[PDB]
């Protein structure tokens, strides 16, 4: 009952901040509109570092210094990868502590190394496949030892990062499905880049091996009814939860790939979840504006909220480092939650 | 055990029938196997075809 | 345990008096390890 009054202290009056954006500061202008999206958000590995790109084109980046983003400095840059094209996916390169990629739906691949002293933005290399091919999902094996590019369709794209991104295989997206028409809807590494775990839309979930730079088609199970929206796996490497469109939302054990725990409580799509950096609580956003968390071991709902009609489309993600979220607020804006006295919960 | 009300309910009301094919949409193998069986067994229950009043 | 076993001694050690020993031969069980068969109608019922 310690969590429960955890998350209960960081939902109070105080313990709260909102993260002062150039949208944040665009409401309280225009109310003291039509809100763009947030296409993506990810951390960096080491928890001291965010990253995020709207609809409009910009995307913003924090060099997490303070709690409430006091101290912290914003690299605000303009709309990147072009200027009719805006960002899809970015991953933070876990080897070094400044690299990025970012993909924008086209068939370039941006690799850019933010600076901190600066405001500057600065490329620093572009990656081009096919003419036709259209990637729009990019991915860093945790270990930073090769990097993954996806298609829509019909292409999945495997470059070795350790010497000097040499493109080191592919595959044909028809190989892996075997289907009707299907279209990867959500991608995910294993800890420990040995594994891929791909998520169609037809409803099946597949597992290639990507051991020495070869793909290969290990297995596939007929997961769900619907298409698959997001895929997270457990920090401790025991079991990977998978989320769905049809309301279910299963927790598969990692040695044996077989059902253990199922969420019930849920009558609805699910848009996102994440699952804290201890493996303890699990927060689902389903598709009825309500966020629900739920407790891993027992599978017992825990805390409920409500989104209350405000930014439709949520987004969640748990702090790698702390047990701190950030959850988005009203007019998509941005709001991080902490208690300001408990880094983890072991020390609650 | 839980279709066989179901395809009664849908065999005698209106729009229970629109309903039910809507959300066909979400079950998986099984449930489609089972459901073609209670579709023969109620096609082939015992009972008049012709109404009671004449040829209709 | 002190005080349990006092009031029992109270009542002169009556709880141990009875204690049913059993004597029965007990055999080795059986298991049916055999399946059931199936009916002539192939299908489920005689309707279809």
């Amino acid at each position: 009952s310690v969590t429960s009054k955890y998350l209960q202290s960081t939902f109070s009056k105080g313990n709260t901040s909102h993260i002062e954006d150039k949208r944040f500061i665009h409401v309280s202008s225009r109310s003291h509109i039509t809100p763009n999206e947030i296409l993506s958000l990810k951390f960096h590995v080491s928890g001291s570092s965010m990253a995020y790109s709207r609809m409009d084109g910009s995307l913003t980046v924090w060099f997490i210094k303070d709690a409430s983003f006091d101290k912290s400095v914003e690299v605000y840059i303009p709309d990147c990868c072009g200027s009719d094209k805006l960002a899809t996916d970015l991953s933070w390169n876990p080897t070094s502590l400044n690299q990025i990629a970012v993909v924008s739906n086209s068939s370039e691949i941006s690799l850019l190394l933010i600076n901190e002293k600066s405001l500057t933005a600065s490329k620093l290399r572009t990656l081009s496949l096919g003419s036709k091919t259209k990637v729009n999902t990019c991915l860093y094996d945790p270990l930073g030892n090769w990097l993954l590019a996806a298609t829509k369709s019909e292409k999945i794209y495997l470059f070795d990062v350790k010497k000097d991104h040499s493109s080191v295989c592919s595959l044909n997206i028809s190989d892996i499905s075997q289907e009707d028409n299907d279209v990867v809807y959500s991608l995910a590494w294993s800890n420990g880049g040995s594994h891929i775990f791909i998520g169609f839309k037809s409803g099946y979930l597949a597992i290639l091996k990507a051991k020495h730079g070869i793909l290969e088609v290990c297995t596939k199970i007929k997961a769900h009814t619907g298409p698959i929206t997001e895929i997270k796996m457990d920090p401790w490497g025991r079991n990977f939860i998978t989320g769905s469109i049809d309301g279910n939302c299963y927790v598969w054990n990692m040695k044996s790939l077989c059902c253990e725990l199922i969420i019930n409580d849920l009558n609805s799509a699910v848009t996102t979840l994440d699952v804290c950096h201890l493996g303890k609580i699990l927060g689902i956003c389903t598709e009825d504006e309500m966020v629900y968390f739920y407790d891993l071991n027992s599978g017992n709902l825990l805390h409920s909220k409500s989104l209350a009609n405000y930014k439709t489309d949520p987004v969640l993600k748990f702090y790698p480092d702390k047990s701190w979220y950030i959850m988005s607020g009203k007019n998509d804006t941005l709001s991080n939650h902490f208690v300001k006295n408990e880094k983890n919960l072991i020390t609650y | 055990a839980s279709l066989v009300p179901a395809v009664k309910q849908i065999e005698n009301y209106d729009k229970v029938s629109e309903l039910v094919v809507y959300t066909t949409k979400y079950f998986n193998d099984f449930a489609y196997d089972v459901l073609q069986f209670v579709l023969l067994l109620r096609l082939t229950y015992n009972r008049p075809a012709v109404q009671f009043d004449g040829v209709n | 345990s002190d005080e349990k076993f006092t009031t029992a001694k109270i009542d002169g050690f009556k709880e141990f008096q009875n204690f049913r020993i059993s004597k029965e031969k007990i055999p080795p069980p059986a298991f049916d390890e055999t399946f059931k068969k199936f009916t002539f109608i192939k299908m489920g019922n005689k309707l279809i």
